RNA sequence: AACUGCGAAUGGCUCAUUAAAUCAGUUAUGGUUCCUUUGGUCGCUCGCCACUUGGAUAACUGUGGUAAUUCUAGA
RNA sequence: AAUCCUGCUCAGUACGAGAGGAACCGCAGGUUCAGACAUUUGGUGUAUGUGCUUGGCUGAGGAGCCAAUGGGGCGAAGCU
């Protein structure tokens, strides 16, 4: 959630993180992309530079995170999204039926 | 920023005319000062900040930034009476009319600044005082002289002097 | 209520011209003063002598 | 959190999402992915596509006036002077046309006593 | 953003400029000759139900 | 003032391109990319709003046989905008300009990419529409 | 000022097109239409307002949007 | 194992009669190279995943199959 969005999600894409699993502890963010596959670990440090540069002394504002599925061309960022979108189903409306 | 009909009025008179060209060297100000009072006087002229006024007429004279075809303008603007009263000179009345003519400061339009001297009696010399004298105010002024015109002389970019300078008030 | 909006109702700028407009604008039922009955607008002005006339009643 | 577009299909198309294609006419369309851009580039209507918005609201798929009667003024009247009048009693009505009954008859009194 | 308001038995119809989208919501993504409650522009405005009858772009 | 940032390239030199604006010229055989410091066997490729080198294959006969400067307005490649918009054109596309920036013709037709606009002045006043 | 009725399909300009096409004479429309003008015809049909019906809509009062149009919206 | 260039500012400034016309700090980016990565865009695609479809074959439907991957559309993961 950011500062902006305000909608309860969690970091996890819809329907979990591809070939790792569901995130629940602490996790830190990092810009581009990290050596390893997924699950791999890795050994954060902090840097050996003194960090004088714009880039480096830059604060970062996030106002959106995208959450839609990485198992495909995923299209909605939460679950309650999806279902005000669809509607009802059939698998809801037989479930429903029989459970009452 | 009066119709024409008080131009002819103020027209006519001869005794309140002021027929003056300005005269420097390659960059001394000439087209600044100009429109600064094209801004200030002026029988029409406003006092738009758009850069450089009618003084350049020219496509390439924008382009470039270099003045090439000398430009009239006239300018009327009034003046207290105490004001007045330093003129010793033929006075009739407050009004007074500036025939301005702006002289190309390059040493190849020489001629230009004859043929504008021929028409002015008078000339508002520019001189920077941050590059003193300069060797076209020096050709200009032995042209005015020869032909008979009265300078009067202003320093300009004095800002110049006091910033980039910093020189002192003495020195000054 | 809001100020200026929901009070000061400003009256309909001119009455009905109809015979039948004006018959059932004021529940007459068969020729009652129908004549005089129409309104008959004053106007006013400082410069001059203020005065009123009454519209012309069609139907 | 940029402007939420929409593709053709009509989904929402979230940034960093999809690809947008510029035409000559100068249009320009968003394509939610690859699936409804050749859709698009093939021309076919979105309204013979089952999965599209277009298609679900034609096909109705997961699917009064006021009348009022003001009573107000008239310029040159007075609210209460005109309910007033137009609630009359019967009998001030009656009264006024009978009274111009005989009015109507005084004036033939007096077009007769011109007309001599 | 300017609002005129009408009311039809009383004319006098105002202006109202207001500067709050949020506020706005109770309009936006709706469609004219609909009947909205305007309650949520200040209480005020409580128990006020208005319907909309035109409206002008940003270009006029 | 503020770079233009990498966009795909999509127009190797080789590349017979439209040409949008009314000079007369039908499309533009690009021979070469301004500011390309090559590689060995790499072709020059330019985006939109690269200054290339082109000669017109189809056209007036004064243009001919001849090399101009071009500037090229779209290109088909899909190229990211530094926002994740992936824009593309339904055409490759250039005018004609000289070595200062001013357009040759006096006007375009289609959009402009906005990279190129807003690098070439002159060339976004004379642009229809910009996409 | 505005609705309504009529005019704006006449006149003026020019000769680009066009070679049985235009056009000139002749002739038919018993193969057609026709505001306007005139003359016929306008109680010829048996059928709870007629002492005369309804909703409006202008111009108009007021709130404006637009940089702009002989643009119009809202009540 | 990094490399080089461009734009802005300095600055139409210093210098120069003029025409012309820089530099150091700073900022924004690019070229060539290196090391990675797949969120996004693209490519692949025999998940032989799901439709479409030709010829034939299972009496027909349904469901399928064979044609050295029948062809074609869209395509998860993965690789890139
Ligand atoms: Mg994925
Ligand atoms: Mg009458
Ligand atoms: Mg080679
Ligand atoms: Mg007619
Ligand atoms: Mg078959
Ligand atoms: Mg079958
Ligand atoms: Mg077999
Ligand atoms: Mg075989
Ligand atoms: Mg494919």
């Amino acid at each position: 959630s950011t500062d902006y969005d305000l909608s309860d999600k969690s970091i996890n894409p819809l329907g979990g993180f591809v070939h790792y699993g569901e995130v629940t502890n602490d996790f830190v963010m990092l810009k581009g992309c990290v050596v390893g596959t997924k699950k791999r670990v890795l050994t954060l440090r902090k840097s050996l530079l003194v960090q004088t540069k714009r880039r480096a002394l830059e604060k970062i504002d996030l106002k959106f995170i995208d959450t839609t599925s990485k198992f495909g061309h995923g299209r909605f960022q939460t679950m309650e999204e999806k279902k005000a979108f669809m509607g009802p189903l059939k698998k809801d409306r037989i479930a429903k039926e029989e459970g009452a | 920023n009066f119709t024409v009909d008080q131009i002819r009025a103020i027209m006519d008179k001869k005794a309140n005319i002021r027929n003056m060209s300005v005269i420097a060297h390659v960059d001394h100000g000439k087209s600044t000062l100009t429109d600064s009072l094209v801004c200030k006087a002026g029988i029409i002229a406003s006092a738009r900040a758009g850069e450089t006024r009618f003084t350049d007429t020219r496509k390439d004279e924008q382009e470039r930034c270099i003045t090439i075809k000398s430009t009239a303008i006239s300018l009327f603007y009034e003046l207290s009476e105490n004001d007045l009263n330093f003129i010793k000179q033929s006075k009739d009345g407050a009004g007074f009319l500036i025939n301005l003519i702006d002289s190309p400061g390059h040493v190849d339009f020489s001629s230009e600044v004859t043929a504008a001297l021929r028409v002015t009696d008078g000339a508002l010399v520019v001189v920077d005082c941050v590059s003193g004298v300069c060797v076209q105010t020096e050709t200009v002024l032995r042209q005015a002289i020869a032909e008979r015109i009265k300078p009067v002389l202003m320093m300009n970019k004095m800002d110049r002097a006091l910033l980039e300078l910093q020189l002192e008030p003495e020195e000054l | 209520d809001i100020p200026g909006l929901t009070d000061t109702t400003v009256p309909r700028r001119l009455g009905p011209k109809r015979a039948s407009r004006i018959r059932k604008l004021f529940n007459l039922s068969k020729e009652d003063d129908v004549r005089q009955y129409v309104v008959r607008k004053p106007l006013n002005k400082e410069g001059k002598k203020p005065r009123t006339k009454a519209p012309k009643i069609q139907r | 959190m940029k402007v939420e577009l929409c593709s053709f299909s009509g989904y929402k198309i979230y940034p960093g999402h999809g690809r947008r294609y510029a035409r000559t006419d100068g249009k320009v369309f968003q394509f939610l992915n690859a699936k409804c851009e050749s859709a698009f580039l093939s021309k076919r209507n979105p309204r013979q596509i089952n999965w599209t918005v277009l298609y679900r609201r034609k096909h109705k798929k997961g699917q009064t006036r006021r009348a009022v009667k003001f009573q107000r003024a008239i310029t040159g009247a007075s609210l209460a002077d005109i309910m007033a009048k137009r609630n009359q009693k019967p009998e001030v009505r009656k009264a006024q046309r009978e009274q111009a009954i005989r009015a109507a008859k005084e004036a033939k009194k007096a077009k007769q006593a011109s007309k001599k | 953003m300017k609002l005129n308001i009408s009311f039809p038995a009383t004319g006098c119809q105002k202006l109202i400029e207001v500067d709050d989208e949020r506020k706005l919501r109770t309009f936006y993504e709706k469609r004219m000759a609909t009947e909205v409650a305007a309650d949520a522009l200040g209480e005020e405005w409580k128990g006020y139900v208005v319907r909309i009858s035109g409206g002008n772009d940003k270009q006029g | 003032s503020g770079a233009k940032f990498r966009i795909s390239l999509g127009l190797p030199v080789g590349a017979v391109i439209n040409c949008a604006d009314n000079t007369g010229a039908k499309n533009l055989y690009i021979i070469s990319v301004k500011g390309i410091k090559g590689r060995l066997n790499r072709l020059p490729a330019a985006g939109v709003g690269d200054m290339v080198m082109a000669t017109v294959k189809k056209g007036k006969p004064e243009l001919r046989k001849k090399v101009h400067p071009a500037v090229v307005i779209r290109q088909r490649k899909s190229y990211r905008r530094k926002d994740g918009v992936f824009l593309y054109f339904e055409d490759n596309a250039g005018v004609i300009v000289n070595n200062k920036g001013e357009m040759k013709g006096s006007a375009i037709t289609g959009p402009v990419a906005k990279e190129c606009a807003d690098l070439w002045p002159r060339i976004a006043s004379n642009a229809g529409s910009i996409a």
